[PDB]
């Protein structure tokens, strides 16, 4: 991307965090896919690009839900479980290595 | 936020547009490649005219509001920066690439995958040169002199300097020589005022072997010129940091006075006291005083009396080349002084200049100082602002063989070598690369090319020419007759490029090329 | 976010191209066919349409609604 | 009307060229060929321009014949500078013993000025006043002797030459008024009475209960001693050159001054000293370690008259005259001043240039038929 | 795209025009102030009564606001030949575009790329700069010949201007006025003082050198054998530079004292100055009314505020130093002079001082009939003093009045015969342009120019080189045979400072004006 | 060398034409072939409409530079003898100005490439007929 | 991390020791080595100017001696501070203070070489590599306090003159300078390291 902010400031990057912080944005909503997208560049420092991808997509995917006439604090429920366990089996391929 | 007066581009346009504006930005600074290229009159918004061949002076200028543009105004820029020869060039094959790679894009190619092709086609010719060029330090003494001249003189040819490109040229040449070590390396331009007035021709620009400055000699009647004084060893000249006025504090004052018992003692205290730094410098056994602040009115005519001519204000960087010149030190109070620390110059002169009631002064030493000043004139202004900047290029061009002896015959045959051996690799490559590597060497082309257009040369012409003749015969040094004389072969006609520079300039429009076209999204804001 | 520019191809008007338009386009149906999605049914209820003298009318026919409902935009 | 808005009226041409807003460039050019006339002769500004006015025709009749403007212009150089010498072969020459003379110039001189009816005794008043600096070989007579002080009120009539000098400043209102002293010796002093001046960053501490009055009462004194050595050096009239930069009579050395009997008269301008060191006699002090009583005069007479809400102070009995001038509205009591400035220069013509020619247009004449026939011998 | 608000850009053809026509547009307008029976120009700036007639091209051109790049340099080129030699200032923007006039047409009508036409010119101009070297004859020996050399360059550098009329009056002037210093080459030594009256014949150079500022509260209006102690010292408070210096006491007395104290200083150092035996002390400072007193009653007569050059004149005329250190008498050049009289310039005291020890510093006063006149005569001297001023320094001479240009276009029309094909046309073209100065310097006069000037290339062209147009019979006569005489350094720096001009100019292929703000 | 400099360049006038006139034949390559897609216009008069014929896409298209409409006529008259390849006649055009972008850089005359075009043309056509596979009604 | 206007995208340079920019803003200089081996690096923390850089007091006297007496002071007062570097027997002065014109004169003259208003951040990565401690006064000097690389040069990289330590295996902190023609490339460098960086 290309971003030349009202501030005159040309820019041109790829660290997603970057981007989201030249957008400016103030959609209350929209506005959380910029924080996620900090601190994904603090606790770990790379991935920013994609954490917001997902985030998103994810809020995407609960629109037929939503829709069709379902409670969102079930939505909100069975994305929690997924989230958990999708965690775990991360810790659980985690390849632990030092001479292997 | 803000989604007014916001724009947005992608590709079907946006490609186009920057591509393009590329080509434009080019399509004026094309006519100001070569030696026979022309110089652009750009005006400051406030009335500042300015006139030069210079490619980064001239694209700096361009109050210019296209963000690609923009681009290579920092790419013209930027080489100026690291070699200072670069400039005008580097731009043309830099957009001259994008031309190409957009072209393929219509065909089907993705904008990031030309840009690893380009990349790589590139790192072949920087080696394709890097092995064909030739060496001048390691290969004689007088003869080092000599290229590394007939490389400075060869970097003036675009310039109206180039009238009187033999002296400039030996005067860049020299003036680097003086203030650089072998083994260094390092060309501190610190070490080399570039000083220049008006008056003349820029024939009358000479270098001067210590500096100049502005002044008037302290007290009038002081003498104009100042002798080695009898048999002594050349002139010693005090270098002072401290005023010729009574000392004071530095943190308070209210020299509270009682009665007429003090007030008579300070009435003899800074009567004397003139006398106490007069005599300090008369002791240290000088000839002229070089002091960095003014003096009083008493202590200016004590220096007269004891016919020590006197320097009043002399800034910074001022005061410091005296010392560098003259071999001094830069003495804090009065009672520092010592015939020791004195500066040995050869010589002090009042320079007259036509009528203009200026009249500054010289400091010369006759042997090579480590400090040179160029003083540039010239008949008019502009005349002069160009011809220094156009001697800086050529100082440049003798620091870079300085920190590479490497030399690479320019003519456009340098470019032609690339484009020779980086297309041969294409026919290997096939595929997508295969583009790319064709492509890359193709838009190369474009420099020798542009070379023959300005000289009056049907392009493809002498292209064939220069790539049949450096292929026939070998992957050698064979440019364009872009003045005439006898035929090709910048050797003879000796026209030669720094290598260390041609390998930054090929690689700097390569990269920001490679920049550009990972670009397929922008947005822009105005400004509110 | 928003398309904006021209620089080549100067044409006496507005043109989105792809994405943008593509996108519009079904944004466009999308609206126009949710006003009357509450209205299928038999659980589906009737809405008041005002006009700008402040009478109306109350209808559930949905080709009524949509030609009541001023639209302006090709896909809708 | 200026442009400030203060109103004048007067015959005097380089005057009225000055303040009239010309616009025009070459019209402008005017205006300074009037101010030479004033700085050379003093008299005819009027005349120069309105000639000028058709000698400038001459050349709109001329270039209308095709004849080359610096052939015109060359030739108009030589055809003046032989029209000065036929003046000077008609000049009738005087001398400066002639008063019979001297005063019927500047009398036919200001017969066209406001102040006409009143020729009488402003022709010779010039005239007197002019010699009264002029010596016989001075060449160029300095006109700036000749201090004319204009006072509002009364009519024309109203000025006399004043036999001593006339000053420009009030007196004393404050502590003890003297303002007139019979037979009085005046002094100059560039001095300043007022408390201790150090020109350095003086300053007086205080840190004694007693010590109050040591700090006062002292300097009480330091302008007492001063007021003595005045009156001791047998100094009756004083006069204080205004100082701006730190004090000139303290109010309290007024009190002093007062009691001493010695009206003192501050404010005298430093463009003054000079010119007052020769009407007044007297002789500038600069300390008082150095007033001593030879530097003074021999006055008469000194006095403050109100000549009616107006006062202006005289020094009577004693190379400087000084006319004082009146009328109604200022813009005689202005205009006066240089209708006689007319005639005063009038006079200064003669003083470094003898002779004078038959005016009334008659040499204006001469000149025309003697150029007439030597014309037709080009 | 790209650059954008207001920044306009014009390419070769427009670019090359704009340049051309500026250059061209500002020669067409000194023209006129050219030749010895050319004419003045009135102007007027910002405060619309500040007009002023001249003849002096660089003033015009310096003046005269402009847009134009291509006219800024030619007008700027007049500045600098107007530093370099004070004079030529028209004779070299006319001929700097008359090149580019004629560069134009071997471009927009012959088709000859820019960059040749300099290859001829740069040629052009060494033959043309070299047959001037190669022709200019000097009299730096036999001192008593190079005086009526240098007194015809005046002769004639003054003839165009008013001074044109009595220029041989003010030949004598100059001249004598620059070897009144024979050496100096900065003019700041001659000051010129100028008051309305009289015609300017009057005007004159009181080799006593004058002085504005009178002396003493009223001391002797006339010295006798003056013998002058020039200073630049503090007169009003002292303390030099010992600042901080508080005077903190405990009653008004101890401040009495301190008071006192100070104003004794000053009757100390007025002391260790009258040990100098000087009948005249002048300081560049100022002397307040008390140290001025002592000098009243001494004798010594005090003449206060001749600032730095106002010294520096005095210490030429009498032969004194500056000095601001009377901590000891002797070893201080004192200055003398034979009298120090005050003299009357119409309606204005001033001090005609006499004889002085071989004035090293003149003053020349100017008497006109008008402001203007003055003004104008003013320069028109300058343009005299600053050649003098030069030749002195410069011995060289060439005859002019065409002659010298017509000279150096034979030379260039000569080696125009060896030469490539294009090339030689630029190189014919630059004495083509040398011509053009004749030409443009008859015209002016009302003569047949074309036929006259053609006359006079006759004569140069076979043998001569010596002929020149005298612009009164508007014949052809001999320049050496009538004193029109013209600085080497001059003429040499017109046809070079003009070539340099050209140069620059066509070589430019474009023009940027960025968003004026 | 040194010989004949062309002091005149509105050499710029034609890349600019070509350029300004290549963006039509752009807005149009989306439409040709059955992946081609149809445009949707909505007249100055309001009237809306959507189509893959190019002669009718650019006849309605508003476009304004001069010799970019001159695409709509050479569109116009692929319809007015063939009455189809509207799109194809126009996005040939196309590259074909850009082979002269190409050229035209390398210093060739245009009447140089106009002349030799209409050459290269006319022997086009013929190897057309010639590969022609004929039938009958 | 440090950026430097020009050069390719990947001319850029490790420093195995520290960089930093060239605050030298005195006369002076030119003199002084712009190169040492193994120098000893002064961290030094505060000031070394005449007058001071900042604060002050009052000094009032009623002797005209005592005035010339307490300038006579001033000097010696710096001077001794001054040699009290000196004494330290260093090569390499730096201070995230001022360096005043006699100050790095004095130096100069004793081929000792400095930089005054070295960037705070600066230091602390100086310590680090040369092993040094800042010290804020001039007394207490002890050798254990100052440091030392393996290689110190006043470069001209980029038009920009850059003292640098380079070469130290006793450093905890190192600095490098990035390449680029054009300050969006440079920047987009510096963000596409720093998220390869912070991932190993
Ligand atoms: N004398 C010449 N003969 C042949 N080629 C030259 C000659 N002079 C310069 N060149 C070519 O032109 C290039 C320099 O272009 P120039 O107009 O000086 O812009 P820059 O040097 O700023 O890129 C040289 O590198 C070389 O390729
Ligand atoms: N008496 C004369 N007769 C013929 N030419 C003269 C005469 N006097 C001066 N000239 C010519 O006048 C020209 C200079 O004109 P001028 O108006 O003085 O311009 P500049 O500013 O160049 O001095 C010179 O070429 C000189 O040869
Ligand atoms: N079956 C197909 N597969 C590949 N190309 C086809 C096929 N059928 C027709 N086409 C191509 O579609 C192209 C463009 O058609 P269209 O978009 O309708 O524009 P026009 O027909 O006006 O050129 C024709 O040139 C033809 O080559
Ligand atoms: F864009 Be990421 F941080 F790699
Ligand atoms: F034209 Be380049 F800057 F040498
Ligand atoms: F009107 Be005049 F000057 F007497
Ligand atoms: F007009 Be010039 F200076 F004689
Ligand atoms: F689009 Be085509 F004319 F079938
Ligand atoms: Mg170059
Ligand atoms: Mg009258
Ligand atoms: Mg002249």
């Amino acid at each position: 991307i290309l971003i030349v902010t009202s501030n005159q400031k040309t820019t041109i990057s790829n660290d997603g965090a970057t981007i989201l912080k030249l957008l400016d944005v103030v959609h209350p909503a929209a506005k959380t896919l910029v924080d996620i997208s900090r601190a994904q560049d603090a606790e770990v420092g790379d991935g920013t690009t994609s954490v917001t991808i997902l985030a998103g997509e994810l809020m995407k995917e609960a629109k037929p839900f939503l829709e069709e006439g379902i409670s969102s604090h079930l939505i909100m429920k069975g994305y929690r479980k997924a989230v958990s366990l999708a965690v775990e089996k991360i810790n659980e391929l985690a390849v632990d290595i030092t001479s292997e | 936020k803000d989604q007014g007066n916001k724009k947005r581009q992608h590709g079907l346009e946006a490609k186009k547009s920057h591509i393009l504006a590329a080509r434009s930005v080019a399509s004026i600074i094309k006519t100001s490649l070569g030696p026979r290229g022309l110089d652009k009159i750009l005006i400051s918004p406030d009335g500042e005219i300015t006139i030069t061949n210079d490619g980064a002076t001239i694209l700096s200028q361009m109050e210019l509001d296209n963000e690609i543009a923009k681009l290579l105004v920092q790419l013209s820029k930027s080489q100026d920066d690291e070699i200072g020869d670069g400039t005008t060039g580097v731009v043309v094959l830099a957009s001259a690439l994008l031309d190409q790679a957009l072209e393929l894009i219509q065909k089907g190619i993705h904008p990031i995958k030309i840009a690893n092709g380009f990349d790589e086609a590139a790192k072949l010719a920087i080696s394709k040169l890097e092995e064909t060029c030739d060496d001048i330090s390691a290969s004689n003494d007088e003869l080092f002199r000599d290229f590394l001249l007939r490389a400075a003189k060869t970097s003036l040819g675009s310039k109206i300097v180039s009238k009187d490109h033999d002296r400039f040229a030996e005067m860049a040449v020299e003036a680097v020589i003086n203030v650089m070590d072998k083994d260094r390396k390092d060309v501190d331009f610190d070490l080399i005022k570039m000083q220049g007035r008006v008056g003349g021709s820029i024939s009358d620009s000479k270098l001067i072997n210590g500096v100049i400055l502005d002044k008037d000699f302290s007290h009038p009647q002081m003498p104009k010129c100042v002798l080695p004084k009898e048999g002594s060893d050349g002139v010693k000249l005090a270098i002072l940091t401290c005023p010729f006025e009574p000392p004071k504090p530095k943190t308070k004052h209210k020299l509270d006075i009682s009665s007429v018992e003090e007030y008579q003692k300070l009435q003899t205290y800074e009567q004397d006291k003139f006398k106490e730094m007069i005599d300090d410098v008369k002791k240290a056994g000088a000839d002229v005083v070089i002091c960095q602040w003014g003096f009083d009115d008493e202590a200016n005519h004590l220096l007269l009396q004891n016919d020590l001519p006197a320097v009043r204000w002399v800034g910074g960087q001022e005061l410091e080349h005296i010392a560098i010149s003259t071999n001094g030190r830069i003495v804090p109070r009065f009672q520092d002084l010592s015939k020791d620390k004195l500066g040995t110059c050869s010589r002090i002169y009042e320079q007259e200049f036509g009528t203009t009631k200026d009249r500054m002064l010289i400091i010369e030493q006759s042997k090579e100082t480590k400090t040179v000043t160029c003083f540039v004139r010239g008949s008019n202004k502009m005349i002069v602002d160009e011809a220094e900047r156009a001697l800086h290029d050529s100082l440049c061009v003798v620091r870079n063989l300085v920190k590479d002896s490497r030399v690479v015959y320019g003519g456009g045959a340098a470019e032609v070598t690339m484009s020779l051996a980086v297309s041969e690799e294409a026919d290997k490559q096939r595929g997508i690369d295969q583009y790319a590597f064709r492509g890359f060497a193709q838009a190369l082309d474009t420099i020798p090319m542009t070379l023959a257009e300005n000289s009056g040369l049907d392009p493809i012409g002498t292209l064939s020419t220069l790539k049949s003749k450096q292929l026939k015969e070998k992957i050698s040094n064979i440019g364009v007759d872009c003045l005439g004389y006898g035929s090709n072969d910048m050797k003879e006609l000796f026209v030669v490029d720094p290598f260390i520079g041609k390998k930054q300039q090929i690689l700097l429009a390569t990269q920001l090329c490679r920049m550009i076209l990972k670009i397929d999204n922008v947005i822009i804001s105005g400004k509110d | 976010f928003n398309n904006s520019r021209s620089d080549t191809l100067f044409l006496g008007g507005e043109k989105i191209s792809g994405d943008d338009i593509r996108n519009q386009n079904v944004l466009a149906t999308m609206a126009v066919a949710n006003v009357v999605k509450s209205s299928l049914g038999p659980v589906g209820l009737d809405k008041m349409l005002v006009d700008d003298i402040g009478d109306f009318t109350v209808t559930n026919d949905g080709a009524t609604i949509l030609s009541l409902l001023d639209v302006q935009h090709p896909a809708g | 009307k200026t442009s400030r808005g203060e109103i004048i009226i007067s015959n005097d041409g380089h005057t009225i060229l000055k303040q009239m807003a010309i616009l025009h460039p070459v019209a402008r050019m005017l205006v300074e060929v009037s101010a030479a006339q004033d700085s050379e002769a003093g008299d005819g500004t009027t005349s120069v321009v309105i000639l000028t006015g058709a000698l400038l025709g001459a050349a709109e009749r001329l270039l209308n014949k095709g004849i080359h403007p610096t052939i015109i212009a060359d030739s108009f150089q030589s055809a003046a500078k032989r029209s000065v010498d036929i003046l000077l072969e008609m000049c009738h020459k005087v001398s400066l013993s002639d008063r019979e003379q001297l005063v019927r110039a500047a009398s036919t001189s200001l017969s066209s000025k406001i102040v006409s009816q009143y020729s009488s005794f402003l022709a010779p008043l010039a005239v007197d006043s002019v010699l009264k600096i002029s010596d016989e070989n001075s060449k160029n007579v300095d006109l700036n002797d000749i201090r004319l002080v204009k006072k509002v009120g009364g009519t024309i009539d109203d000025t006399e030459m004043i036999d001593g000098v006339v000053l420009t400043q009030t007196a004393i209102k404050s502590a003890g008024g003297p303002t007139r002293k019979e037979k009085a010796k005046i002094g100059l002093i560039q001095f300043q009475i007022s408390p201790p001046k150090p020109d350095t960053e003086n300053n007086i501490i205080v840190n004694d209960y007693r010590q109050m009055d040591k700090i006062l009462k002292e300097e009480r004194a330091y302008l007492l001693n001063i007021c003595k050595k005045i009156k001791k050096a047998k100094c009756n009239v004083l006069l204080i050159q205004k100082s701006i930069l730190r004090d000139a009579v303290n109010d309290l050395a007024l009190h002093f001054l007062s009691k001493l009997n010695i009206m003192v008269v501050k404010d005298i301008e430093r463009e003054e000293i000079e010119f007052l060191s020769k009407g007044l006699g007297c002789k500038p002090i600069a300390d008082i370690e150095l007033f001593t009583e030879d530097r003074l005069d021999s006055a008469d007479l000194v006095e403050e008259i109100d000549s009616d809400g107006s006062k202006i102070v005289r020094v009577t009995g004693i190379p400087t005259v000084s006319v004082v001038i009146r009328g109604a509205n200022n813009m005689i009591i202005d205009e006066t001043e240089r209708s006689l400035h007319d005639a005063l220069c009038v006079i200064r013509c003669l003083v470094k240039e003898r002779g004078l020619i038959a005016g009334g247009g008659a040499p204006e004449i001469e000149i025309s038929r003697r150029l007439s026939k030597e014309a037709r011998s080009m | 795209q790209i650059f954008g608000d207001q920044v306009t850009e014009e390419r070769a053809e427009n670019a090359r025009l704009s340049a051309f026509v500026g250059a061209i547009a500002v020669g067409d307008l000194v023209k006129s102030t050219l030749g010895p029976k050319g004419m003045d120009k009135l102007l007027q700036s910002a405060s619309s009564n500040t007009c002023m007639v001249t003849n002096d091209g660089a003033t015009i051109l310096k003046s005269i606001p402009l847009d134009n790049p291509a006219a800024k340099v030619l007008v700027n080129i007049s500045k600098v030949q107007d530093d370099e030699v004070g004079d030529g200032t028209t004779s070299v923007t006319v001929l700097s575009a008359e090149l580019l006039r004629e560069a134009e047409k071997l471009i927009d009508q012959s088709k000859i790329h820019p960059q040749t036409i300099i290859e001829g010119y740069r040629l052009a101009s060494a033959a043309a700069l070299d047959a001037l070297t190669k022709a200019a004859v000097d009299n730096s020996h036999d001192k008593t010949m190079f005086r009526e050399d240098l007194i015809h360059i005046a002769k004639t550098t003054l003839s165009s201007k008013i001074l044109s009329q009595d220029k041989d009056h003010f030949a004598e002037l100059a001249t004598n006025a620059i070897l009144r210093l024979k050496g100096s080459t900065n003019l700041e030594h001659i000051q010129i003082i100028k008051i309305l009256g009289g015609k300017l014949s009057d005007s004159f150079l009181d080799e006593g050198f004058i002085l504005a500022k009178k002396f003493g509260n009223n001391q002797p209006k006339r010295i006798e054998n003056a013998k002058i102690l020039i200073a630049n010292t503090t007169l009003d408070t002292d303390k030099v530079k010992i600042f901080g210096t508080k005077f903190k006491v405990d009653s008004t007395a101890k401040l009495a004292q301190l008071e006192k104290a100070e104003r004794e200083k000053m009757k100390n150092k007025i002391a260790k100055i009258s040990k100098f035996g000087i009948n005249t002390f002048i300081n560049r400072q100022l002397i307040y009314d008390y140290p001025e007193q002592l000098f009243t009653d001494l004798g010594i007569n005090s003449i206060e505020h001749a600032d730095f050059e106002g010294v520096e004149r005095l210490a030429l005329v009498t032969g004194g130093e500056v000095v601001s250190t009377f901590d000891e008498p002797s070893k201080c050049k004192l200055g003398e002079c034979d009298v120090i009289e005050e003299i009357m310039l119409g309606e204005q005291p001033f001090l005609k001082f006499s004889g002085c020890k071989a004035g090293e510093a003149c003053t020349i006063v100017l008497r006109g009939a008008t402001d203007q006149t003055l003004d104008e005569a003013e320069r028109s001297l300058h343009d005299a003093l600053s050649v003098l001023s030069q030749t002195t320094k410069e011995t060289r001479t060439v005859l002019g009045g065409g002659c010298a240009e017509m000279v150096m276009s034979k030379a260039v029309d000569t080696e125009a015969q060896n030469i490539d094909g294009k090339k030689s046309l630029a190189v014919e073209a630059f004495a083509r342009a040398l011509r053009q100065l004749p030409t443009i310097l008859a015209d002016n006069a009302g003569f047949d120019s074309s036929e006259l000037v053609s006359k006079l290339r006759s004569s140069i062209y076979n043998g001569i080189s010596t002929s020149g147009l005298d612009l009164n019979n508007g014949t052809i006569a001999d320049m050496r045979q009538l004193g029109i005489v013209e600085s080497y350094k001059l003429k040499r720096a017109v046809v070079s400072s003009a070539s340099e001009a050209a140069e620059v100019l066509l070589r430019v292929d474009n023009i940027i004006r960025a968003r004026p703000r | 060398n040194a010989t004949f400099k062309n002091k005149e360049k509105p050499q710029e006038v034609r890349k600019a034409n070509i350029i300004a006139a290549r963006s039509v034949a752009d807005a149009i390559r989306t439409s040709l072939g059955p992946k081609g897609m149809d445009k949707m216009i909505k007249t100055s008069r309001g009237e809306i409409i959507i189509s893959n014929d190019g002669h009718t896409i650019l006849k309605q298209m508003a476009i304004l530079h001069p010799v970019a409409r001159m695409l709509v006529e050479v569109s116009a008259a692929q319809d007015s003898e063939a009455g189809d390849g509207t799109t194809s006649v126009v996005i040939l055009t196309g590259a074909l100005l850009g082979a002269a972008e190409r050229l035209l850089n390398k210093g060739i005359h245009p009447t140089i490439i106009a002349d030799s075009f209409q050459s290269a043309a006319k022997r086009s056509v013929d190897i057309l007929l010639e590969m022609c596979h004929k039938v009958s009604l | 991390i440090k950026k430097i206007p020009g050069g390719a995208m990947e001319e850029s340079l490790f420093i195995n020791g520290v960089a930093f920019k060239k605050t030298f803003s005195y006369a002076g200089f030119e003199q002084q080595p712009k190169k040492f081996n193994n120098p000893k690096i002064l961290s030094l923390n505060v000031e070394l100017e005449l007058k001071a850089e900042k604060d002050n007091a009052e000094v009032r006297v009623e002797h005209v001696e005592d005035y010339q007496a307490i300038v006579d002071a001033e000097w010696q007062l710096i001077f001794e501070k001054l040699r009290q570097v000196e004494e330290t027997g260093a090569n390499i002065v730096l201070s995230k203070l001022p360096i005043g014109d006699l100050a790095t004169q004095f130096f100069a003259d004793r081929n000792i070489f400095c930089a005054g208003r070295v960037s705070a951040d600066d230091m602390n990565r100086v310590i680090q590599a040369v092993g040094g401690s800042i010290q804020s006064t001039t007394s207490d000097i002890k050798p254990e306090h100052l440091g030392t690389c393996a290689l110190f040069e006043e470069m001209q990289i980029g038009s920009e003159r850059y003292n640098l330590f380079q070469g130290c295996p006793q450093a905890k902190t190192c600095t490098l300078l990035l390449r680029g023609g054009a300050e969006q490339v440079i920047a987009e460098v510096e963000r596409s390291l720093h998220d390869a960086i912070m991932i190993v």
